[PDB]
């Protein structure tokens, strides 16, 4: 089937690490591309301390939130 | 329910006896903590049972109060009485070895006990006229007991309350007070001012 | 006057210190 | 308390006494009929008024002869805290709350910053009379009064 | 008073803790057990505890612990001995 | 002009809100000096 | 190794002069120490230890010989009153023929500087008489220092250096600290009072030569065994007593009179003597409550692991918290820090309230350095006590081992703690502020009447519970029907209710709205230095900016200028921002005594009373008036004994200010300055025969800060030290 | 010298290595992004610390990092 979450679903971050932690953004794609350690890109209302509003995580970091 | 109308909490299925699902803090979600504490409510309720005749009927005759009687330990010698006698073992350091003493032991043993502190019913040499022989009948006890014990509590309570402000205190006598004129002699008097 | 223990703390005790701690400091095992 | 109210302070009396006669003795190189001795003779009444009011509304006064403050919850000094207190927790409830209210109207929308920048004042006059009954933030509290995800 | 109350303070405390309170301290010192860092504490530290000295032939009581009832009694004991002649005097 | 109105309500809105606000306490004073407490209860 | 600094390879390799620098301010950061152990850690640590009681020891003792062989005290002793305590003589070639003239002064036969420490109230107090007395006690600690650095040598051996489990059995060395170190200690004190200081205010010298043969009581130690100790309190001193004498002379050893001695305005001896006494008792019970090798005592760890709330309230409460600190020492010096801090802190405060040493409350000066010299130091320890709370969130902070433990939700809600403190730090701040400023334009507009004074009944209520007659209020121990008052009734209370309520010590001082406004400008210290040190421990090992802030330790310059500019954003970095505050606190704390003081010794408490309301107050009435025979020191007319004063009082500014130089210029400009002398220098003919065996370079970010830093507080200190010392000294 | 370390969180953007002023990182093939390459610091020696890489990495958390370490002439950036 399709890698992974829907394109229009939302998702709650898990990095700890990352700017939006345990915040929400909404996904935009996902490589469907084995070996690719991080797809699924996701955008933010807000910026981060980059001025950059999108980011790529792995497929564990990530929870569809409704 | 006893509060009307509100649910009871999930625990309480009211087959405990005196259980009436009363427990705004749910200090009892816990049960092990709930166990300890229906041994202590009956433990409490005991003594209260015990308690309010030891002040009351005193005082329908020589007590004056349960606190005049208190009286005699603060000054040297005492030596006090229990029915216009002094003593025996009249001073207060003879009495209070005599109750740490006497006392401790008897609660300590208490605190040796499995299957629920005998279920906090122990029934040994306790229950000799042996109400507990029929369990249908014994449960009905309980639930006296605990009604009865919730009583006693509350008007020890009271006691101490209307104690104090009254120092002048009368738990009998201030329902005299109160008989006299209860319009003009109620706690409300107490509530507010001069 | 023992008071002329001053100078030797003043002045020689610093001035062996420095040239002291100056050469273990520049020294290149 | 270990005041004494300012009716019956000396020192009270003596710093109303003091200050009167520095604004009369400048009263002396203007003359009468001026501008200054108009003006001057209008501190005095201020003066005279000010001191009239705080012995009429039953403030202690220190051996300094100056009043001081109760702040303890006493009956007799809620005017001095107390009274204007609620009054300001009033207003700034009010001026809290409706700068809530125009934020979580502007939060959904197209670029939220520029509204932030550049204010809606039709809808910020919509919203400010709000702060009117805003103690009835009190029921959001009941149920919408802060976020869940934090 | 005499010396005789520090006797009966030490015997009744010493009475209490060999057939009153006896089995239940146990009880409680063997889930405290012993102190450990990471686990034990002998292992390093040179110092362990004394096992002969600790072993008596009573049916239960050992030494140390005639050390700390008797302490026990003669502190109760002194401080009623103080207590007496202090002749404190409260309204 | 539509775009004027957008000059304004800038931080202009805060001096035109600030400048009402400091007058509005101007007045109030001029009318209630020297007011060390709240006397109408 | 190679060369120094040889306990750290990496560092040598060092071709600047940033090698020499770095390698004296990391000489006991010993955990960054090439090929360190836990061994090697706790045995230097240990080490270390014993070098600081030497130096300690070896301090006091030349305090001793210095009184003894250049001050007076034997003359002191007898006109306590009025003669001037001897610091030490003044041998500088640099004197003037004046100055030499000028400092001579204790009936000494050169120039001396005159003692503001308390020594000798303190000696003559504890029952130190003569000179040979403080010989033979400066002999002994030469002794100390010596077996000091004897023990310290001992176990740096192989043969006697102590495992690493030696030092983490905890409860061992509690049961021994509290028992023997805190208690035995205490025992003994009470022993010396009883026999030499008790008996030397009452005019009997009883010293080791005769010790033996004299009893310390009539009755002699028959009542305490007897079990009737109150004999001992039978007979004490008379109110009419006079200190070193028999007039008046009583015999009891033990009392609890409470309040002061009269002539002496300081604690009894005798109050003194059983205070210890019925201190050391808690503390040889309270040493026998952890377990060792006889059976018996508590396990720390099972306690700590027992203390969980059920509704998991805390979540797994102290749980695994045992070897949390057992295995950082980062945390027990901070938990020691803390503590210490604390009861520094507590000693400025009694100390100066509750005199316990002969004539020391006299001596206005020393009472004003004693007070500001503690404060400054509680100060600087409580920094310290978080910052080593910080180190160990970095490098001994285990989260899997503190799983969901009270430790552990600190982090978990950092947020919410350090915006609660923004919050407190900002509420504090603007009305503080406020109504200085509010009360210093009623003062402009020359309308004083129209100032917001809010009495601080508070307080006032709790003076009047301790007995205070003032403000009246009828409160416990101020009221004749309290059961509180009948208890205590005579007993401490005559002499407790007598000292409260003289007008002259510094018992509970009369309180005003001036009072009330200080305290909150110490209210706003205390938080907002909080609020700097507990947002730098919880954000030590990461934040939104910085999320892995750990794996760069404690201390680092930064992170460069990505992310939108990093600098400041260390742990380290953050103490050094708390420590501007925290001098700024105490700078607060002890403006407030010292002043409070000065007017009170001066009679005039209400200079103070109507002066420290507002702001413009507290600079021209207390540090524009009180810096007149300051600056006076030296003259174009002459030089004063203040002279010395006056030039450390422009010392203290001169370095304060020398600071800002390092605080507010950074280091890339002075780089580029350097790299063109370095062009310089080779290329000047006679002196490029010459060559630097380090490279010059700039001093590095950190470093810095550290510089600055210490110029600040040196300036903070010296100049302060100068004015407190110089206009109470001046007036006295 | 100072320590520079890379993490699979690169996405082969190279713009740390167009930032670094003294030659340290080069791009080498890989296959974990779109890019098909990720940065290494094969010339750690040459570093001198001004982080411009880090100020050029678009990954939410930096894909590239910079340890400050011990001081070298190189990594002082001394001409003389
Ligand atoms: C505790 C440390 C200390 C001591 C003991 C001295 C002592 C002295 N200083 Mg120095 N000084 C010091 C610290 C000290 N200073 C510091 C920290 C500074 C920086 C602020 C100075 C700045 C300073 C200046 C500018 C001057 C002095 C002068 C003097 C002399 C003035 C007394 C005089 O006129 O008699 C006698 C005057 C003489 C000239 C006698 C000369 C002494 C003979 C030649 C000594 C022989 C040389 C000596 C053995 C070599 C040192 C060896 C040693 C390092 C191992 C006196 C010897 C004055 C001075 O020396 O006059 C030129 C003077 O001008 N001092
Ligand atoms: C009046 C309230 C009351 C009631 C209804 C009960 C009821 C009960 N008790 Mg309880 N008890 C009470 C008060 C009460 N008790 C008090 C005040 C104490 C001492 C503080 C005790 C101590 C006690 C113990 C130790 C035990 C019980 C037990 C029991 C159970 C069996 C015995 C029985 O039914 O008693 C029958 C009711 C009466 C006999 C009425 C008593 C009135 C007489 C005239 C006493 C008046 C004395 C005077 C006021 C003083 C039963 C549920 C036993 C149990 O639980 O079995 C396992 C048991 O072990 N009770
Ligand atoms: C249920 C047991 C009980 C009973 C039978 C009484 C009975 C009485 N109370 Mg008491 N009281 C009680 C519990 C009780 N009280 C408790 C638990 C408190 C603490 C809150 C008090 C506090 C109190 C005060 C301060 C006063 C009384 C007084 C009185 C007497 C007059 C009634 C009244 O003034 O106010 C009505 C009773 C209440 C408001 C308490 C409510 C309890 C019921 C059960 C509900 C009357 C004898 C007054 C008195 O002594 O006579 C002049 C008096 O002023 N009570
Ligand atoms: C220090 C802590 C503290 C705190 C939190 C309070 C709080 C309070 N005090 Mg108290 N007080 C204190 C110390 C304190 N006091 C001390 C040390 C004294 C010694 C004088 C007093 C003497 C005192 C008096 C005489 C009175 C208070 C009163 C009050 C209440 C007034 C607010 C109100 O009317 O309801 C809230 C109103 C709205 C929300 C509208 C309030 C609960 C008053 C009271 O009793 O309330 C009826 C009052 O009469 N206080
Ligand atoms: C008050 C109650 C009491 C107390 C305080 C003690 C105390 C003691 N007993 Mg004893 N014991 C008791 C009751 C008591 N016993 C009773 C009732 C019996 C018979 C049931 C015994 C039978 C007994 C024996 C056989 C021994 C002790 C021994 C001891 C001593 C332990 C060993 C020692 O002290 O030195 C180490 C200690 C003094 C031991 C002893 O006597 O030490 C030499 C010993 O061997 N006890
Ligand atoms: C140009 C100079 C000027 C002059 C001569 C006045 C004059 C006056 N003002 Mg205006 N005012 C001015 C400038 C001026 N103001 C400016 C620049 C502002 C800010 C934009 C204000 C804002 C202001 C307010 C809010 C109020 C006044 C009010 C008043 C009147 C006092 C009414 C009364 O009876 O007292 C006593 C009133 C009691 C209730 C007692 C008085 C006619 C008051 C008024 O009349 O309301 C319309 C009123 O409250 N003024
Ligand atoms: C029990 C007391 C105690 C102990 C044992 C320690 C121990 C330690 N500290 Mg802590 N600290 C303390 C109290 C203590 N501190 C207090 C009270 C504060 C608040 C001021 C601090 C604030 C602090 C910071 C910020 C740091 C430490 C660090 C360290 C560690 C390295 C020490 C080192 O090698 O540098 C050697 C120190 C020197 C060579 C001293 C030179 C600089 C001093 C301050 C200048 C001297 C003052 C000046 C010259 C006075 C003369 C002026 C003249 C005109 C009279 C070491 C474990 C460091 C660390 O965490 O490791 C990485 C660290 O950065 N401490
Ligand atoms: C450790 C605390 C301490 C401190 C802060 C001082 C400080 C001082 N001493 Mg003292 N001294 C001390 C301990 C101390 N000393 C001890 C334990 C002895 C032996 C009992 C001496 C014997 C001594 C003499 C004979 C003299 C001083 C003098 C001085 C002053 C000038 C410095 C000097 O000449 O070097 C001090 C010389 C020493 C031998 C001290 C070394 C002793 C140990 C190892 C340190 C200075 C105030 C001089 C003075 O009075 O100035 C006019 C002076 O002539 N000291
Ligand atoms: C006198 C100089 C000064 C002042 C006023 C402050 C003030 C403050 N500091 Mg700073 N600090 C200083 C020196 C100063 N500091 C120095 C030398 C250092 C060493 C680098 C620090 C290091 C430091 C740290 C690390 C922290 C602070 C914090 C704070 C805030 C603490 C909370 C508070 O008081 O709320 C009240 C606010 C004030 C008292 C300032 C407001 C000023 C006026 C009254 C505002 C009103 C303006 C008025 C309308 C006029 C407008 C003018 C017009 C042109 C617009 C406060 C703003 C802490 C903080 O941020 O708090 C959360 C913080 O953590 N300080
Ligand atoms: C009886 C009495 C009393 C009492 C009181 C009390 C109860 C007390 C107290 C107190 C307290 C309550 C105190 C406190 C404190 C504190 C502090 C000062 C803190 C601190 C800290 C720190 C510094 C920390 C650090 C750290 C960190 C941060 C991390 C981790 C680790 C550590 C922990 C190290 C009163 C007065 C009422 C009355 C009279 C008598
Ligand atoms: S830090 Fe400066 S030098 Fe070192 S790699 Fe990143 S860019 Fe190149
Ligand atoms: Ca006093």
């Amino acid at each position: 089937p399709p890698i992974g979450p829907k394109r229009g679903a939302k998702v709650k971050i898990l990095r700890q690490e990352s700017y939006w932690y345990k915040g929400t953004g909404s996904v935009v794609t996902v490589d469907q591309d084995p070996n690719t350690r991080y797809p699924v890109v996701v955008r933010f209302n807000k910026v981060n301390y980059a001025n950059v509003s999108t980011n790529n995580y792995a497929l564990d970091e990530v929870e569809e939130v409704k | 329910d006893w509060m009307p109308g509100q649910p009871r909490p999930s625990y309480l299925d009211g087959s405990a006896p005196g259980d009436f699902g009363f427990d705004p803090l749910r200090l009892g979600e816990v049960p092990e903590n709930l166990e300890r504490f229906k041994e202590s409510e009956l433990i409490h309720c005991r003594w209260a049972m015990l308690a309010v005749p030891g002040i009351l009927v005193p005082e329908a005759l020589g007590l004056g109060n349960w606190v005049k009687a208190q009286e005699w330990a603060a000054l040297p010698g005492g030596q006090a009485t229990y029915l216009g006698n002094p003593v025996p073992w009249g001073t207060l350091p003879t009495i209070l070895v005599i109750e740490f003493l006497s006392i401790a032991f008897v609660e300590h043993q208490r605190s040796m006990e499995k299957d629920p502190e005998k279920k906090k019913y122990p029934g040994g040499a306790f229950d000799p006229l042996g109400y507990s022989k029929d369990p249908k009948k014994f449960h009905e006890y309980k639930i006296k007991e605990v009604k009865n014990g919730r009583l006693a509590l509350l008007a020890f309570v009271g006691i101490c309350v209307q104690q104090s402000a009254y120092p002048g205190t009368g738990p009998l006598e201030n329902l005299a007070t109160h008989l006299a004129d209860p319009w003009h002699n109620n706690i409300g008097i107490n509530v507010l001012i001069p | 006057l023992p008071s002329l223990f001053v100078p030797l703390v003043g002045l020689l005790f610093p001035a062996v210190a420095m040239a002291s701690l100056f050469l273990h400091v520049e020294k290149r095992l | 308390s270990g005041l004494t109210p300012c009716k019956e302070s000396k020192q009270f009396a003596k710093r109303e006494k003091q200050s009167i006669k520095k604004l009369e003795s400048s009263l002396k190189i203007y003359a009468a009929d001026s501008a200054p001795a108009l003006a001057i003779n209008a501190t005095i009444e201020k003066t005279k008024r000010r001191f009239d009011n705080y012995a009429k509304q039953g403030l202690l006064c220190g051996a300094d002869g100056l009043p001081h403050l109760i702040v303890s919850g006493d009956q007799r000094h809620w005017g001095e805290f107390i009274t204007p207190g609620i009054l300001f927790l009033y207003i700034a409830g009010w001026i809290g709350w409706v700068g809530r209210s125009y934020l979580i109207a502007i939060r959904d929308e197209k670029k939220p910053t520029q509204k932030e920048i550049i204010i809606d004042v039709p809808l910020a006059s919509r919203l400010v009379f709000r702060g009117f009954s805003w103690p009835i933030a009190a029921y959001r509290e009941l149920l919408n009064g802060e976020l869940v995800a934090k | 008073n005499p010396s005789l109350v520090i006797s009966l303070s030490t015997g009744l405390s010493l009475f209490l803790g060999r057939f009153v309170f006896f089995n239940f301290q146990r009880e409680n010192v063997a889930k405290q057990g012993l102190p450990e860092q990471n686990g034990v504490t002998h292992f390093e530290a040179g110092d362990s505890r004394a096992k002969e000295y600790a072993g008596v032939s009573k049916s239960a009581a050992a030494l140390v612990d005639v050390l700390a009832w008797g302490s026990i009694g003669h502190i109760v004991a002194y401080y009623i001995l103080a207590t007496s002649s202090n002749g404190y005097d409260p309204k | 002009r539509d775009l004027k109105t957008y000059l304004s309500v800038a931080p202009v809105a805060s001096t035109l809100w600030f400048a009402a606000l400091a007058g509005l306490l101007i007045e109030i004073n001029r009318l209630f000096p020297d007011a060390l407490t709240f006397p109408f209860f | 190794a190679l060369r120094l600094p040889r306990f750290s390879q990496g560092i040598a390799q060092d071709p600047t002069t940033r090698r020499i620098w770095f390698g004296i301010a990391t000489a006991h950061d010993f955990e960054s120490h090439d090929d360190i152990t836990e061994g090697r850690l706790y045995q230097n640590i240990f080490a270390s230890h014993f070098g600081q009681l030497a130096i300690i020891f070896l301090w006091t003792s030349g305090n001793l010989f210095h009184v003894a062989w250049q001050g007076n005290f034997e003359a002191w002793v007898q006109d306590p009153f009025h003669v001037r305590p001897i610091a030490h003589a003044i041998w500088d070639p640099h004197f003037g023929q004046p100055a030499v003239e000028a400092f001579t002064r204790g009936g000494a036969l050169g120039p001396v500087n005159i003692a503001y420490s308390g020594v000798y109230q303190w000696w003559y107090t504890i029952g130190l008489r003569t000179n040979e007395d403080l010989y033979t006690g400066a002999i002994f600690l030469l002794f100390l220092s010596f077996i000091s650095l004897l023990a310290g040598w001992l176990h740096l051996q192989p043969k006697w250096k102590p495992s690493v489990s030696w030092f983490k059995n905890a409860e061992s060395r509690l049961n021994h600290h509290l028992s023997g170190l805190f208690g035995v200690s205490s025992l003994a004190w009470a022993g010396h009072l009883v026999h030499v200081a008790i008996p030397g205010s009452r005019g009997e010298y009883v010293r080791w030569n005769n010790f033996l043969d004299v009893l310390p009581y009539p009755q002699g130690l028959g009542p305490l065994l007897t079990g009737q100790w109150n004999l001992y309190a039978q007979n004490p001193s008379s109110s009419n007593h006079l200190f070193g004498t028999t007039q008046g002379a009583g015999t009891a050893i033990l009392t609890i009179l409470g309040g002061f001695h009269p002539q002496t305005q300081s604690l009894w001896l005798t109050d003194m003597a059983h205070h210890h006494l019925a201190i050391a008792f808690l503390f040889l019970i309270g040493g026998l409550m952890y377990r060792t090798n006889f059976g018996i005592g508590h396990s720390i760890k099972y306690i700590l692991e027992a203390h969980i709330p059920p509704g998991g309230r805390l979540g797994r409460g102290h749980k695994g918290l045992y070897d949390t600190i057992n295995n950082s020492i980062h945390f027990q010096l901070g938990l020691a820090l803390a503590s210490l801090g604390v009861i520094t802190s507590l000693v400025a405060q009694h100390m100066y309230s509750l005199p316990a040493y002969a004539f020391i409350a006299q001596d206005f000066t020393t009472q004003a350095a004693l007070y500001t010299h503690h404060q400054y130091i509680a100060g600087f320890i409580m920094t310290g006590a978080f910052a080593h709370g910080p180190i160990f969130f970095i490098r001994d902070y285990n989260p899997e081992q503190n799983a969901d433990n009270v430790l552990a939700r600190m982090l978990e809600h950092k947020e919410a703690i350090i915006s609660h403190l923004s919050w407190a730090s900002l509420f504090l701040g603007f009305h503080t502020l406020g109504l200085y400023v509010h009360n210093d334009v009623m003062l402009a507009f020359g309308t004083p009447e129209k100032q917001i004074l809010i009495e601080p009944i508070f307080a006032q209520w709790i003076q009047s519970a301790h007995g205070k007659t003032s403000y009246g209020f009828d409160v416990l121990l101020s009221s004749t029907n309290g059961p509180a008052l009948n208890a205590g009734r005579n007993i401490w209370l005559p002499g407790w209710l007598n000292a409260i309520n003289e007008n002259s010590n510094s018992l509970f001082l009369t309180i005003g709205p001036g009072d009330f406004l200080v305290h909150h400008a110490i209210a706003l210290g205390l938080h907002t230095t909080t609020l700097i040190l507990v947002k730098g421990a919880l954000d030590a090992r990461g934040s939104k900016l910085m999320p892995d802030k750990k794996d760069f330790g404690y201390s680092f310059p930064c992170d460069g200028p990505g992310r939108g500019g990093t600098c400041d954003i260390s742990a380290w970095d953050d103490f050094y921002l708390a420590v501007f505050w925290m001098l700024n606190t105490i700078g607060w704390v002890t403006f407030y005594w010292h002043w409070k003081h000065i007017t009170l010794w001066r009679g005039n408490v209400s200079q103070f009373n109507e002066s420290s309301t507002y702001l413009m107050g507290w600079l021209r009435d207390y540090l524009w008036l009180n810096s007149s025979q300051l600056i006076n020191g030296y003259t174009p007319l002459v030089c004063n004994s203040l002279s010395v004063w006056a030039w450390m009082f422009l010392f203290g500014h001169l370095v304060w200010a020398t600071g800002f130089m390092f605080l507010i210029s950074w280091r890339g400009y002075w780089q580029e300055l350097i790299e063109t002398l370095a062009w310089a220098h080779e290329r000047t003919p006679l002196a490029n025969l010459i060559r630097w065996r380090d490279k010059p370079v700039a001093l590095s970010i950190v470093q810095a800060r550290l510089v600055g830093l210490v110029h600040f507080s040196v300036g903070y200190i010296f100049t302060y030290a100068a004015f407190l010392i110089a206009s109470t000294s001046g007036k006295f | 010298s100072h320590s520079v370390k890379i993490y699979d969180t690169c996405i082969g953007c190279t713009q740390c290595v167009r930032a670094c002023p003294t030659d340290v990182l080069e791009m080498i093939p890989w296959g974990g992004c779109k890019a098909k390459q990720i940065a290494s610091a094969p010339r750690t020696e040459d570093c001198v610390g001004c982080k411009r890489c880090e100020s050029a990495c678009p990954t939410d958390f930096l894909s590239v990092r910079v340890y400050l370490w011990h001081e070298t002439t190189r990594s002082m950036g001394l001409a003389y």
